[PDB]
């Protein structure tokens, strides 16, 4: 949270200022991995996060990542199959049709109930603001108000 | 304390809170459709595989005829509709409605005689045979008209729809068929151009009978997808006439009623319930069956619809009887284009490749997954070498809606079987039906429901036993509208996103306010909901057009000038919201444009600038869309968007309108070429300018020389 | 199990230390998904229409406007209350505002966890809800086949957290309704 | 030409990536 | 020049220079 006078600023500047306020978290460059899911590369994700922070904190105004080549493989974009003309596919006997992936059958989880309990409670902060409408003269608009 | 939302039903009826049960705030399901189209074909033929299988001599396809076939012996969907039973139902419907068929036929004929070719420009994307793709209705229509000129088929120039449809019918006989096709040359740039291509008769017939397919998108309430289809221009006019006839029939029917919109659905439901309850005998019981047919269009046969069209037009000129019989004929011999093919990949080589549908069986079936393997194995009999599958039985969604509703109402109107002690009647609309049975006990009501189910089996109408249930009369649902104890709770119509229509500032504001007011009037929107809708629309309007209140702290290119205008203008409540002014719209004044609403509060110079009669942000040619309906005003906020035989017609008509400003508003009248009229009016304009001093001698001499070059001196 | 999470630091929210982890995840979207996410605000509308209807009904029962009476009560009407949840097998009541927040959160979750599974489950369970309503009112409902409806509903309960939690909640509410029918 | 690329196996060549990505990846050996 | 490392499943190859032999 960064308290402000209300002036609206570009999201890049807002993120830069919020990170600047919390400099200890921004400058943290030694990760302490807690749990890597199944296949995600800790190094790829951490380097991508550091690139994000550096891009947000740079003096420039463009939000594009400054690597554009490490991020190609960190996001897994580079691991995409290469299209080939249909003839080679017909002749290649090892090119089959991938079996459909069926969603896993899972059981009830205790975190959905906790989320339902927590999200439907009053907080000290409201993010809902709406425009104004013209004055009300009829009683019907009074009851609506 | 563990919150349970369903507990809100303990103290409130489910119907009252049914709105929350409906998920209409998330993302509707979205999709290749080749597998779904093949599945639809397989299902359609499975329900008809006990009929008659033959070979279509005209096209060479494999045709299946379930009509007049064996009666069903199980509870699976059946397409074996007996013709005699359908004729019985239609004869009963005629008996209960004297001269409704004749009146509808006469009205359809009279409207057809007046309809023009341009009427086919209305609708959605249509299949274009010249390119074998999906293109807007106007694009397909003008492409077909142009390609018919190359074949000496000049019925489009005759005006009315009858000559154009006659030339469409004639085109099916031409030994060849010449047209203009888009060819891409690599010059490296891929340049498309028109080439005079030819196709023999059989390919043209296949293209005309062909139905393009895709996967229906944003179909909420269904876990799995289906196949939606679009037809070409060859069947558009005939389908239009047959649908007009069916609508003429079904508007009079009280079971279906004139297709109801808005809150007329509530009136229909209430009238049906009250009428049935009144009809209920003393001490008897009335049971309402909330029914739902799923994939009921796959068991409806175009041959049955041909029979209904023949029966409906019993007393009509043979020309109209033949005209109305062409849409069923072209639907019984339809061809289903199959998606875009399957994709096969090897992960040991990280390679992928799409297999075009014409080459579905060029690969051994062992290289497909099990479900696709079985699908293709069952599809092989009806597969065409050109990458399509013949689909004779069944009907795709949205083609014959009024006619299918007429058939359903005919089924409803039987009202009894065997003089038993029960009377049934109901409501039918586009695959959704609700039934009511009055009898002397629950057992007799269930007997009546069973009899109705069996009777519907005889007409090709199948009702889902999994989706249909029954209860005592007084609580049911129809067309996603829940009636309970005289209270109707329609809560399945998603309120359209209250955002700018994206045409221009003034028009967008007028459209948004009119939409909110229309929602209040029709969809039972309450006051507070309408006010919140106004607030949300104003937020979206300010976000889109970068028009926030001048007193706000927002920054931007336009916001700087808005802030300047905030203080340079004394009267602050008269500014339009697009100029940083305050919104003053409330429930009472949703029908008055804000330009008028703020006219008295506008500053003397602000109105002049905004309402400057000669300002650059308005052009005449941008007024075409002013009508289509919203009420607004002309001003600096009335600009248009940049543009992202097409140009021929575009420029010719633009010049026609420019010369005569009346052609834009009302249809011109004349029995002569447009060129001669243009020349004559230009001569008159030049003479008037020369007389009034607006033009010089040399200019008029040049104009006359040009006119002579045209050849009208 | 889908999140790679690091420990990036610690904070003093109110003078007390709290670890600050960073949850990292690779996901995918579509332009249509982004668009429909932009339209999550309609949840607000969905959450007011409902409440408005409720108030309207009360305003119909007694002449004067019942909004004040419905929310906090008045001289001649106690505030409206709704059964919100349960604890130790005993149902708990809450104010109209609590039910309002529950409805709004339900709509928000429908948006957040919305996919083909949720649409299918809601559409198919609507039928069971209406059948239960008919049972409550003693309308003598009949079913042409029940196992087909149950299978259609259950084919959508695979991995969507909201669908599975909704099935659990539906079972709990159905048990409570059966007990209420007994009495 | 397009067919000859895959018929002779010329297309089945491993892609070269910057050494940083390869080092960060434990699967490469 | 260094050594060469490879991932067969991803079909990727990379060259580790001599200075980066122990990284
Ligand atoms: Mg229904």
């Amino acid at each position: 949270a960064n308290m402000t006078e209300g002036k609206s600023k570009k999201p890049k500047t807002l993120a830069k200022e919020c990170l600047e306020k919390y400099s200890t978290l921004r400058d943290q460059t030694d990760p302490i991995l807690i749990m890597k899911s199944e296949k995600a590369n800790e190094n790829f994700l951490w380097k991508l996060w550091r690139d994000c922070v550096n891009t947000i904190s740079n003096e420039e105004m463009s939000n594009e990542l400054q690597k554009t080549n490490y991020a190609k493989w960190a996001t897994g974009d580079g691991l995409t199959y290469q299209k080939i003309m249909k003839e080679v596919a017909i002749d290649d006997e090892t090119m089959c049709q991938e079996e459909p992936k069926i969603p896993n059958k899972c059981r009830v989880a205790a975190w959905v109930q906790t989320e339902m309990n927590l999200l439907s409670t009053l907080t000290s902060k409201r993010a809902l603001d709406l425009p104004e409408i013209g004055p009300d003269v009829a009683p019907v608009e009074h009851v609506g108000s | 304390m563990n919150i349970n939302p369903y507990f809100l039903f303990i103290d409130v009826p489910i119907q009252a809170a049914i709105s929350t049960t409906f998920p209409y705030t998330g993302v509707p399901p979205y999709s290749t459709g080749t597998g779904y189209t093949i599945d639809t074909v397989i299902r359609t033929h499975e329900y008809s595989n006990k009929g008659k299988q033959y070979i279509s001599d005209v096209t060479g396809c494999t045709m299946v005829d379930p009509t007049n076939g064996p009666l069903p012996e199980d509870n699976e969907p059946s397409a074996y509709a007996q013709l005699d039973c359908v004729l019985e139902a239609l004869d009963r419907m005629d008996e209960e409605h004297p001269g409704l068929f004749q009146a509808a036929s006469q009205n359809a004929m009279e409207t057809l005689m007046v309809t023009t070719v341009d009427k086919l420009t209305q609708g959605r994307q249509t299949f274009d045979w010249t390119v074998c793709r999906n293109q807007p209705a106007a694009t397909a229509l003008n492409t077909t008209i142009t390609s018919f000129r190359l074949n000496d088929l000049n019925g489009a120039d005759k005006g009315g729809l009858i000559p154009f449809c006659q030339d469409i019918i004639d085109s099916l006989d031409r030994p060849e068929m010449t047209f203009f096709s888009v060819k891409n040359i690599k010059k490296i740039k891929r340049i498309p151009m028109k080439v005079k291509d030819k196709i023999t008769k059989v390919e043209y017939i296949k293209r005309a009978l062909s139905l393009n397919t895709m996967t229906k998108d944003a179909e909420r309430g269904k876990l799995k997808r289906r196949a939606i289809a679009t037809a070409g221009i060859q069947i558009r006019g005939f389908v239009l006439v047959v649908e007009n006839l069916a609508k003429n029939i079904c508007e009079n029917l009280e079971q279906s009623g004139l297709p109801v919109g808005g809150n007329e659905k509530k009136a229909k439901l209430s009238n049906a319930v009250a009428k049935m309850l009144s009809n209920c005998p003393p001490g008897g019981i009335s049971m309402t069956v909330t029914g739902d047919n799923t994939k009921w269009n796959e068991c409806l046969n175009p041959r049955i619809f041909l029979a209904m069209t023949e029966r409906i037009t019993r007393d009509s000129p043979i020309w109209f009887r033949d005209f109305c019989s062409i849409a069923p004929v072209l639907f019984s011999n339809k061809i289903a284009r199959l998606g875009k093919g399957f994709m096969i990949t090897s992960k040991t080589k990280r390679l992928k490749a799409q297999i075009p549908c014409p080459d579905l069986f060029s690969i051994p079936l062992e290289r497909y997954n099990e479900e696709t393997r079985a699908k293709l194995k069952k599809l092989k009999p009806f597969f065409n070498e050109e990458g399509t599958a013949s689909l004779s039985p069944g009907m795709m969604m949205g083609m014959f809606n009024m006619l299918s509703t007429v058939l359903g109402v005919a089924a409803l109107g039987i009202k009894n079987i065997g003089n038993k002690e029960y009377l049934w009647d109901g409501l039918q609309s586009s695959d959704d039906f609700a039934l009511f049975v009055n009898a002397k006990d629950e057992e007799t009501c269930m007997e009546g429901i069973n009899d109705f189910y069996r009777t519907c089996k005889l007409l090709g109408i199948n009702m889902s036993k999994k989706k249909s249930y029954c209860n005592e009369t007084g609580m049911f649902e129809f067309t996603s509208m829940f009636y309970r104890d005289g209270f109707v709770s329609n809560f399945a119509m998603e309120l359209p996103s209250f955002g700018v229509a994206g045409v221009n500032e003034s028009a967008d504001m007028a459209i948004g306010m009119t939409i909110i007011k229309n929602n209040m009037i029709n969809n039972g929107m309450g006051p507070a909901t309408a006010q919140t809708a106004i607030q949300l629309f104003i937020a979206d309007y300010r976000y889109t057009y970068k028009c926030h209140r001048g007193d706000s702290k927002v920054e931007g290119k336009r916001m700087k000038i808005i802030k300047e205008l905030w203080e340079n203008t004394k009267g602050r409540d008269g500014l339009l919201v697009a100029d940083g002014g305050p919104n003053i719209y409330n429930l009472r004044n949703l029908h008055i444009p804000e330009i008028v609403l703020k006219y008295n509060l506008m500053d003397p110079e602000y109105k002049g600038r905004l309402l400057h009669p000669q300002n650059p942000f308005v052009g005449h040619l941008s007024i075409e869309g002013i009508k289509e309906d919203y009420d607004a005003v002309s001003g600096t906020h009335s600009w248009r968007t940049k543009r992202n035989e097409e140009q021929c017609y575009a420029k010719c008509c633009n010049l026609f309108e420019a010369c005569f400003n009346s052609a834009s508003y009302r249809k011109p009248v004349g029995q002569h070429s447009m060129l001669e009229a243009m020349a004559h009016r230009l001569r008159m304009d030049a003479r008037l300018d020369y007389e009034s001093g607006r033009m010089s001698k040399d200019d008029f001499e040049k104009a006359m020389a040009h006119l002579g070059e045209i050849g009208y001196i | 199990p889908k999140y790679t999470v690091f420990r990036i630091g610690s904070l003093f929210v109110s003078g007390r230390e709290k670890s600050v982890y960073l949850y990292c995840r690779v996901n995918g979207t579509n332009k249509i998904q982004m668009k429909w996410g932009m339209e999550a605000r309609r949840c607000l509308l969905q959450s007011m229409q409902q409440m408005e209807a409720i108030v309207e009904q009360e305003s119909s029962i007694q002449g004067y406007d019942m909004t004040k009476a419905c929310f906090k009560g008045d001289r001649v009407n106690s505030p409206k209350t709704f059964s919100i949840g349960t604890q130790e097998g005993k149902l708990v009541k809450g104010s109209f505002g609590k039910a309002l927040r529950v409805i709004f959160t339900k709509c928000l979750m429908h948006y957040v966890f919305g996919n083909a599974q949720l649409e299918g489950f809601s559409a198919e369970s609507r039928r069971l809800l209406l059948l239960i309503q008919a049972l409550k009112d003693r309308k003598g409902p009949w079913v042409f086949d029940l196992e087909g409806m149950y299978s259609g509903i259950e084919e959508c309960i695979s991995n969507n957290p909201w669908v599975i939690q909704s099935a659990y909640w539906f079972n709990e509410w159905l048990g409570f309704e059966k007990e209420g029918s007994k009495v």
